[PDB]
């Protein structure tokens, strides 16, 4: 669920830059969003 | 939980007492004969694994020159017995110069069974009655004699008792093969003979564990070549 | 007697010790301390709690304390607990690695015996080589070289992780570093001087000197802080 | 079910049954008899065996030259209490250098055996005794009770199955003070003949007898030196 | 519920249940009577012989905690023998301290305590009897005092303790007991004892007599058997 | 006496009895202490529920020695069992030391005792803040122990019932200029904030620490510094 | 004092406590003891290795005396508890008997106390399984497991923790004795084995060794590094 | 000490 | 009234933060169904209780809650009467105690503030429940005159004026308090006739010189009596003819 999470939050970073390509910013926010905070 | 380990059951029972005698169904099967000729012990090794080496199974315990002990069930709860055993004899030698009767020993090992508590209690008590089962074997002014104790700190002397998991089926067997007037070699060739058709594994000279105590003759431990010569027959 | 007894100091079906994690669960709603190691000196950076503006500071320092010529030790925790496990942690001072496993040993047998609950504190200990140590209330303690625990702990070892170069630190990178981390865990957008607490151990002179710094150091490291992500912000 | 985990907790009823369930214990324990005379008193213990090839569970022990007891119930509680009367037989040897009298040691232990009733954590000591002795007030016959309330019995018997050695005893207790040692003997034998089912038979492996007597010393006798009380005795109808 | 398991714990109403199971646990038990006249006090129990096996004097309800003193009780016999034992060495203790008999205002006040003491711990349980203390002396004058299993220790002129209690003391209050002596008073016990005992119910009593009085020169002596035997005989004919 | 601990970690990682210590206390009387630059003002509602009990009978502001005060919020008997415990400690560290105990130091040492109430078995937490004022080093000190022996340095703070919204009048009515006289004034109109009906001379208790020592003030100052109010 | 039946009998005859201490082994880093010929191998899983952590501090395998080590699993806290009772015991016996202590006699101490705490008021079961290693005074290498229970047995071969049947499986088919014909093939085999549950490889392996008439040596990291080299290269000439 | 009890 | 656990049982604190079996405690001293009036003058204080005597069995002389804990200090116990005489002997012995140590006859505030510091005890450990009774001492100091001080299970003490404790210790408390809202020094007779007239009209009973014990202690002469039956109606009489 984690991982799931990650991946849906990182392409939602992704999508609020308007890209499709989902970059290692986008990941590293992810992990910062979805498992801390 | 709510209960105290000192508390009685609506039909008499110690609670803890009999939840310890229900402890050693799971141990191994061991089976003690006495005979005019000696008290022969057997117990089954039960090797979970070819890694782990069957001499470090010791379950067949030297108490004294004269006295031999089988235990079967929680065996580390054994190893306080076996001690206060082996204390105990040697103080009656060293306060009498003479080696303690095998129902002394039995006796004053019992003793150390119901001395749990849990308020009003040393320190160093117990919590816990001892989840084995033990059989004294030995030779003293009656004779040979075998004894069976269990955690309820009952003991009582036995021509032939099958204490452990198998203990029902071994003892309807010794009471088969027993009789009273049989030499040694035949008891120990019975005792093999029932431990082999209730073993999980396959009786070989390494997963068991053979020993005597004879009149005359000291504490025995069978070694690999004995029992190997024993139970090439059966 | 048996009713009301709640059995601390017992097992769980899962082979946890419930107590201790709870005791654990409550270190994680503590300050947030930070331990970082460099090659001339260790620092402790805890987070202030106690930011009421009527509140009195007589203090030497609040979450920092002295246990004795040579080490520095902060807490996250139920506070009381916290300064009984220091005074006996003065009591026992020393190498820093026994003073821990002498306070680790207290705290696992309050976890193995006597039915008393654990000590609900888990300890930053700095000390002089140059060593950070920590330990929790089950009394299982551990060197690191970057740490952090209470509040946000798993953020800022992550970070850390991130941004820790191993061995190539200076007393000044390191208080970089921590700034930098306490930026993030608070909540604060500003963190101001006033709601951390940093104290760093060097060796000067053949001695042990364990400094918490002034409130006018601190501004400074988050001005420098602060100006440097800015630097950052004007490269997008 | 809440008012029956410990010995300290008072029933609604005014019952403790910690106490009860302890008594139950000796009520599991093997049948006993003990009756006395004008001159002499006699225990009857039938000893049970777990398996037919192990021993007979020893019944009757000897506290003192003039004092013995037999058991019913824990074995290992029961060996505690006689290991206490024997200590408490000794030291009246020791300091008084006469023998404890029977209601007098009775006593003690229905004090020592009332303490683990009242304290927390504690337990009743699982164990039933019949004390015969012998001393200047004559014979004594005492039964000892887990709820360390003791009683002065004319003849008494514990265990399983008691209580028709109890009626035996009763319809018979009018003759007994007169009768010589072996109508005493043979009395104590036929009440513990009740006890048994119709087809078991008392037998010298399953029989011991505790004599104690005006000249004569407590002795135990068993399976070679029961024989001489047994064969008197005629078949039961 | 849960607030009856322990002697510490307190009712919602402040009552301690534990005490209150073991009065019952004394209300269960047979009727012993104690009456104080002018020189004396007279205690007599119906002592129930649960079976013919018992031999006459077993569970004696009568107790001698000092040379002055009888106690009579009335509940659990283990307890009562317990704290018979304990107002012996109470009684022991006030003469080797002291060095004269200890009065029975004292040694209820003593006793009282001690039993007092095991109703407010969970370590221990109220004790489940209850006793009558009498005593006679030239100086004191005849003394009765009642304790039971919650501590209260109470003169009387003339008490009950058992599952006749009441009708006991409705036999009692028929007596003149502030004038009479002894030698009618056991009389009369007798008669009340007997009155109060139920033969439709548990049957098979027997009177247990003991006095302490002038006539015996301040001791408590078991009543001799002439003078029991002609109380009985009284006792037996005013039933008609 | 029970052995286990009677104080245990819930899942939520709480202490919870200690929790429930601290709204026992919440539930207790009013009471302020205020630190001013030349000393530390202890005020409470020493208010009774009938004039037949003696309000000089018994005091709620108790002196610890000639320089150290307490004043409680919670519960009386257990106060005044901290109350013998902080003497005895005073008294065990001038007997060491020869010296006066140092405000901090006998705060220190009696949060350690409320502590070992958290932990130690068969006991329940002390339901009692502490709120302890000294003079020392020509300086005034103001402490406040909690039931789970946490103690912190308060300029101004508030404890008891309505506590939080004396803590809130405290922020906008303290300075640090304050000079003793105005911060009896600032503490009386605290707990006449919190106070219902009149406040007289008697049901309120007021204690000063100064370079003087500590001294609890007697009704008719209160009743002149009650009139400097109206 | 805390006197309360901790370890009591379940209806069904089992210590439950113990078994609780047996599950908390069991969530433990995976331990593997090699007796070989003329050396015993004590091969660690290093769980998760953190660049930030110490990795002295946290040690697994700890030297009882000059001879006899030992590696845990279960919980550190009563692992260290058990490791100073056992120190202190071999400079004891050593002061007594003027005799380094054997195998077996460090690991029945570990296993009475173990057992001890099995049975005593107040005190909850040790939660930590220990395999101890050594060389005896006639230099015969010898391996012990101990747990929680208080029961030991002599190993060839053993493995504890988490992964510890599946290592003890992979043991019992590899464990020959070709296999243990040098030290090499020993430590090789070794960490084969805990490479069978170790799913990143060389990086989480702690590996000590000690030889006869020698102290215990921690392997470095690069050493185990090209230990792994060498099984991975064996691996392919086997395909 | 006495004095502050007793006053 | 929220629980959470064994806070009902044991002396530990409730969600809101409250010691039910305190509280217990104090419902336990009305079980008694007695009333105590203790009240306080200008140089004497008096101390009243009924005294229930059901059937003529009962030896009168016996049933008595006033002890004389020390020669110059009385109390009145009201509460379960085990607990009562336990709260009296301990007193006692604290009474003779001070006097070893100190040299000095205990002060009456000193004598219930070791009492309650006792009690307090009970109310923080969970082996032992708080004493169901309630002390009201009272006894002539040397300066400050008569003093009296209740003295409750809780350990809380306090000197009071007039109190009073038991099942009527609410209205017999109100009845006390508009008399002293009159504020009269009251003298010795005028002392024992409000302490009588508060027990009587709260209780409604019209007292016989054999229904209630009377206590006095005075400073003319320091010392706890009991007033005999002809002392008490000779106060009888007197509230009588008014």
């Amino acid at each position: 669920a984690d991982i799931k999470a990650i991946c849906t939050e990182a392409g939602l970073m992704a999508l609020r830059e308007r890209r499709m390509k989902v970059t290692n910013e986008d990941f590293k926010k992810s992990k910062e969003n979805v498992l801390y905070k | 939980y709510d209960r105290g380990v000192n508390t009685f059951s609506p039909e008499g029972r110690l609670f803890q007492v009999e939840y310890a005698i229900e402890a050693i169904k799971l141990g191994s099967t061991a089976i003690g004969i006495q005979t005019s000729e000696g008290v022969c012990l057997a117990v089954e090794k039960r090797i979970t694994s070819p890694l782990m080496e069957p001499s470090s199974i010791e379950k067949i315990v030297e108490i004294d020159a004269h006295i031999g002990c089988a235990m079967s069930g929680l065996i580390a709860d054994a190893k306080t017995l076996i001690d206060k055993a082996r204390v105990e004899t040697q103080n009656h030698w060293f306060t009498y110069n003479e080696t303690m009767t095998v129902e002394s020993v039995t006796q004053a090992v019992s003793n150390l069974a119901l001395q749990f508590g849990e308020e009003d209690a040393d320190p160093g008590a117990m919590s816990r009655p001892f989840g084995v089962a033990l059989l004294f074997g030995g030779v003293d002014e009656k004779g040979p004699q075998l004894f069976h104790m269990d955690p309820s700190g009952t003991f009582v002397q036995c021509d032939a008792r099958a204490i452990g998991s198998a203990s029902e089926g071994a003892q309807s067997s010794l009471q088969e093969v027993y009789h009273k007037s049989m030499t040694l070699k035949e008891a120990i060739k019975s005792s093999l003979i029932i431990l082999k058709q209730v073993m999980e594994e396959k009786l070989n000279a390494t997963n068991i564990e053979l020993a005597t105590v004879q009149p005359g003759q000291n504490f025995h431990m069978f070694t690999k070549e004995e029992l190997e010569e024993v139970i090439k027959d059966i | 007697s048996r009713r009301y007894d709640s059995r601390t100091t017992i097992f769980s079906p899962e082979g946890r010790l419930y107590q201790v994690e709870y005791a654990m669960e409550a270190i994680g709603h503590a300050g947030t301390c930070l331990g970082i190691l460099a090659n001339d000196g260790v620092l402790l950076a805890a987070e202030r709690r106690n930011i009421h503006k009527l509140l009195d500071e007589v203090f030497f320092s609040e979450k920092i304390y002295k246990l004795n010529e040579d080490m520095a030790c902060s807490v996250a925790g139920i506070t009381s607990d916290a300064n009984v496990l220091t005074n006996e942690l003065r009591l026992i001072a020393i190498p820093c690695e026994q003073l821990v496993t002498a306070l680790c040993d207290i705290k696992q047998a309050y976890t193995q015996f006597g039915g008393k609950r654990p000590f609900g504190v888990s300890l930053l200990y700095i000390g002089w080589g140059f060593q950070l140590y920590q330990s929790d209330p089950s009394g299982n303690y551990g060197g690191w070289k970057a740490t952090c625990i209470g509040n946000n702990s798993a953020a800022a070892v992550s970070m850390l992780k991130q941004d820790y170069k191993e061995g190539e630190m200076t007393l000044k990178s390191a208080l970089a570093l921590a700034i930098k981390v306490l930026n993030k865990t608070m909540d604060v957008s500003k963190l101001s001087a006033e709601k951390v607490e940093i104290a760093t151990l060097t060796r000067e002179n053949g001695k042990t000197v364990i400094r918490v710094l002034k409130q006018k150091e601190v501004e400074q490291l988050i001005k420098k802080h602060e100006e440097e992500e800015a630097k950052a912000e004007r490269e997008k | 079910n809440q008012y029956d985990n410990d010995v300290t907790v008072w029933s609604p009823q005014g019952r403790i049954h910690q106490i009860e369930y302890a008594m139950e214990a000796v009520k599991q324990g093997s049948a006993t008899v003990g009756l006395k005379s004008k001159t002499h008193a006699v225990l009857v213990a039938l000893k049970r065996a777990q398996s037919e090839l192990a021993a007979h569970q020893k019944k009757i022990l000897h506290v003192d030259n003039h004092i013995g007891i037999s058991i019913a119930g824990l074995t290992a509680d029961a060996r505690l209490l006689c290991n206490f009367m024997r200590q408490e037989c000794l030291d009246s040897r020791f300091v008084f250098d006469r023998p404890l009298p029977v209601s007098r040691l009775v006593s003690l232990i229905g004090s020592k055996t009332q303490i683990p009733t009242q304290r927390y954590g504690r337990r009743p000591y699982g164990v039933g005794l019949l004390i015969a002795g012998y001393d200047d007030m004559g014979p004594h016959i005492f039964q000892t009770c887990p709820s360390a309330n003791y009683f002065d019995c004319r003849a008494m018997s514990i265990g399983a199955r008691s209580q028709s050695a109890r009626t035996y005893l009763e319809r018979h207790m009018s003759e007994f003070m007169e009768c010589n040692l072996n109508e005493l003997v043979k009395h104590g034998l036929r009440a513990l003949r009740e006890t048994l089912p119709a087809e078991q038979d008392l037998t010298t492996k399953n029989v011991s007898i505790g004599i104690v007597g005006k000249d004569l010393e407590f002795t135990i006798y068993d399976d070679d030196d029961v024989s001489p009380f047994l064969e008197g005795l005629e078949e039961r109808p | 519920t849960g607030y009856d398991l322990s002697a510490s714990t307190f009712s919602p109403d402040g009552r301690v249940f534990q005490v209150e199971y073991a009065m019952k646990a004394v209300e269960n038990s047979s009727t012993a009577i104690g009456i104080r006249c002018k020189d004396g006090v007279v205690f007599g129990v119906e002592k129930l012989v649960l079976s013919k096996l018992y031999e006459e004097g077993s569970n004696k309800r009568l107790f001698n905690v000092d040379r002055h003193v009888g106690m009579a009780v009335a509940g659990l016999l283990a307890d009562a023998r317990s704290l018979a034992d304990i107002a012996r060495e109470e009684a022991s203790n006030f003469r080797s301290n002291f060095g004269y008999n200890i009065p029975l205002k004292h040694l209820a006040d003593r006793v009282a305590m001690y039993v007092h003491a095991y109703t407010l711990y969970s370590a221990v349980r109220p004790f489940g009897c209850s006793f009558m203390l009498g005593s006679y002396s030239v100086n004191d004058g005849a003394q009765l005092y009642m304790i039971d299993p919650s501590g209260v220790s109470y003169g009387y002129w003339g008490c009950a303790i058992g599952k006749a209690r009441q009708a006991a003391k409705t036999e009692i209050e028929k007596l003149q007991m502030k004038e009479m002596t002894c030698r009618d008073i056991v009389k009369e016990v007798a008669k009340i004892i007997y009155i109060v005992h139920d033969e439709v119910k548990d049957k098979a009593f027997e009177l247990e007599l003991s006095w302490v009085g002038e006539l015996t020169n301040g001791r408590h002596e078991i009543v001799p058997k002439d003078i029991r035997e002609e109380a009985e005989k009284y006792a037996k004919e005013s039933l008609k | 006496g029970y052995s286990f601990s009677l104080t245990t970690f819930s899942p939520s990682g709480k202490l919870v009895q200690i929790e429930y210590a601290l709204a026992a206390v919440a539930g207790g009387a009013p009471s302020v202490g205020i630190k001013a630059a030349n000393g530390v003002v202890l005020a409470t509602e020493k208010k009774q529920k009938s004039i037949l009990y003696d309000e000089r009978s018994v005091h709620k502001v108790e002196p610890i020695t000639k320089h150290i005060g307490l004043v409680y919020s919670g519960m009386g008997p257990d106060y005044r069992v901290l109350v013998h415990r902080a003497r005895k400690l005073a008294q065990q560290y001038y007997l060491v030391y020869q010296e006066p105990i140092p405000t901090a130091q006998l705060v220190q040492r009696v949060a350690s005792v409320m502590q070992e109430y958290t932990q130690s078995g068969g006991v329940r937490p002390f339901g009692v803040s502490l709120l302890i004022c000294g003079w020392n080093e020509g300086r005034p000190y103001l402490f406040q122990s909690d039931p789970s022996g946490a103690y912190f340095a308060w300029k101004a703070t508030a404890m008891g019932k309505n506590y939080v919204n004396g803590k809130t009048f405290l922020e906008k009515r303290y300075n640090e200029d304050l000079e003793l006289e105005d911060a009896i004034h600032t503490a009386i109109l605290t707990l006449k904030e919190s106070f219902e009906g009149q406040m007289t001379e008697d049901n309120i208790e007021v204690g000063i620490c100064n370079e003087a020592g500590f001294r609890r003030l007697t009704p008719t100052e209160v009743k002149d510094y009650l009139a400097a109010i109206a | 004092s805390y006197d309360r039946a901790i370890t009591v009998f379940s209806p069904d005859g089992h210590l439950f406590q113990v078994e609780y201490a047996q599950e908390a082994v069991k969530k433990g880093s995976t331990a593997v003891g090699v007796r070989g010929r003329d050396i015993v191998v004590l091969g660690v899983e290093k769980k998760s290795v953190a660049k930030l952590q110490d990795e002295r501090t946290v040690r697994k395998i700890c030297a009882l005396d000059d001879n006899v080590c030992m590696a845990f699993a279960g919980l550190t806290a009563d692992a260290r508890i058990v490791i100073n009772r056992a120190r202190v015991e071999c400079q004891s016996h050593r002061l007594t008997v003027e005799d380094p202590v054997t195998v077996e006699y460090i690991t029945r101490y570990i296993a009475s106390l173990k057992q001890r705490y099995t049975q005593s008021n107040g005190r909850r079961p040790f939660g930590i399984s220990a395999l101890i290693v050594g060389f005896d005074f006639d230099g015969t290498p010898r391996l012990y497991q101990t747990d929680p229970s208080g029961t030991y047995h002599a190993w060839k071969a053993n493995a504890i923790g988490r992964g510890a049947k599946s290592v003890r499986e992979f043991l019992e088919k590899n464990y020959t004795d070709e296999a243990i014909e040098t030290d090499d093939l020993t430590i090789k085999l070794v960490i084969k084995a805990l490479l069978e549950v170790v799913q990143s490889g060389g990086k989480n392996i702690e590996l000590a060794v000690m030889r006869r008439d020698q102290s215990l040596k921690i392997l470095n990291p690069e050493e185990i590094e090209k230990y792994v080299a060498e099984i991975e290269k064996e691996k392919e000439e086997n395909e | 000490l006495h004095s502050l009890s007793t006053g | 009234g929220s629980s959470a656990g064994f806070d009902r049982h044991i002396t530990i604190f409730s969600p809101e933060g409250r010691l039910y079996q305190v509280e217990y405690a104090f419902k336990a001293i009305n079980q008694g169904g007695l009333t105590s009036v203790a009240v306080r003058g200008k140089d004497c204080a008096v101390i009243v209780t009924q005294k229930k005597v059901p059937d003529k069995l009962l030896d009168s002389s016996t049933v008595t809650h006033l002890f004389k804990i020390t020669e110059n200090i009385g109390c009145v116990m009201t509460g379960m009467t085990a607990d009562s005489r336990s709260q009296v002997q301990r007193a006692r012995y604290e009474a003779a105690n001070w006097k070893y140590k100190y040299g000095y006859e205990i002060p009456v505030d000193m004598l219930c503030k070791r009492i309650a510091d006792i009690s307090q005890v009970y109310t923080q450990n969970a082996e032992m429940r708080p004493l169901g009774c309630c002390m009201i001492l009272i006894g002539i100091d040397e300066e400050q005159g008569p003093q009296v001080y209740k003295c409750d299970p809780a350990g809380y003490y306090c000197g009071f004026k007039a109190t009073a404790a038991g099942v009527k210790q609410t209205e017999s408390t109100s009845f006390l308090e508009k008399k002293v809202k009159k504020k009269f020094d009251w003298t010795f007779e005028q002392t024992v006739e409000t302490a009588i007239t508060c027990l009587s009209t709260v209780l409604s009973i019209d007292f016989k010189p054999s229904e209630i014990e009377v206590g006095v202690v005075t400073v003319e002469n320091p010392k706890f009596r009991i007033l005999t039956e002809a002392e008490i109606d000779a106060h009888l009489v007197a509230l009588a003819e008014r």
